[PDB]
């Protein structure tokens, strides 16, 4: 995304180590409802994965 | 040449029940919502030059 | 004369049915309507804001 | 709904070696062992820029 001017955002902030799962838990929609205007959608790459011994 | 004609004529919307209409053709018609990165400026004439030139 | 009492009394009683049924559809087909061109409205509420821009 | 069309070039990779780098196009299969750290990206811009990036 482009961004006009800079934007500091502290609900979307998350906890340095955050392994929890409940704690990232998104909807691009709301992300992009929050932002809209400063944003303009930009880029995009997209990989499919499946499951691994990792 | 027949093959041809008979896929153009496949495409066209017809008035009777078809193929098309029940086999779910993502919602058919769909009226975008663009958000976009304006698209990049350029004149036609320079191009079609450089390019029968090249 | 008891018997008749009786009978005009369900016939009574079922037009005052019919006639409410009647309504009662009525009221159930314009309140549809109604909830159907709200629904028009309720997409343009919730659509994205077009970026593209000539 | 809506659509935006890919404007920019976005390269992303994974290192899965000291000389292996395992790119990411649209559309490509890959395996969560070369997942397991953290890639790098490639995009042209000159400095007025201000960009924020996802996955």
């Amino acid at each position: 995304f482009k961004q006009d001017k800079r934007i500091d955002f502290s609900g979307d902030t998350r906890p340095s180590p955050c392994y929890q799962l409940a704690q990232r838990t998104f909807h691009t929609f709301d992300f992009y409802k929050k932002h809209q205007d400063a944003m303009t959608p930009a880029g995009l790459a997209f990989f499919q994965c499946r499951w691994d011994d990792s | 040449r027949y093959r041809r004609r008979a896929e153009q004529e496949a495409r066209k919307p017809h008035w009777w029940r078809t193929y098309r209409e029940h086999f779910g053709e993502e919602s058919g018609p769909k009226d975008r919502v663009d958000i976009g990165l304006p698209p990049p400026k350029v004149s036609r004439t320079q191009q079609l030059l450089e390019r029968k030139q090249a | 004369q008891l018997r008749r009492k009786a009978q005009r009394e369900k016939f009574a009683r079922r037009v005052v049915l019919l006639s409410q049924e009647m309504d009662a559809g009525l009221q159930a087909w314009q309140l549809r309507q109604q909830e159907k061109l709200q629904e028009e409205e309720g997409k343009q509420k919730n659509a994205l804001k077009s970026k593209g821009a000539l | 709904g809506a659509t935006f069309v890919p404007r920019v070039p976005l390269h992303v990779a994974y290192a899965v070696g000291e000389d292996d780098l395992m790119p990411v196009y649209h559309g490509n299969e890959v395996t969560p062992t070369e997942a397991a750290q953290a890639p790098e990206v490639t995009y042209e811009a000159d400095e007025g820029s201000l960009w924020t990036l996802l996955l």
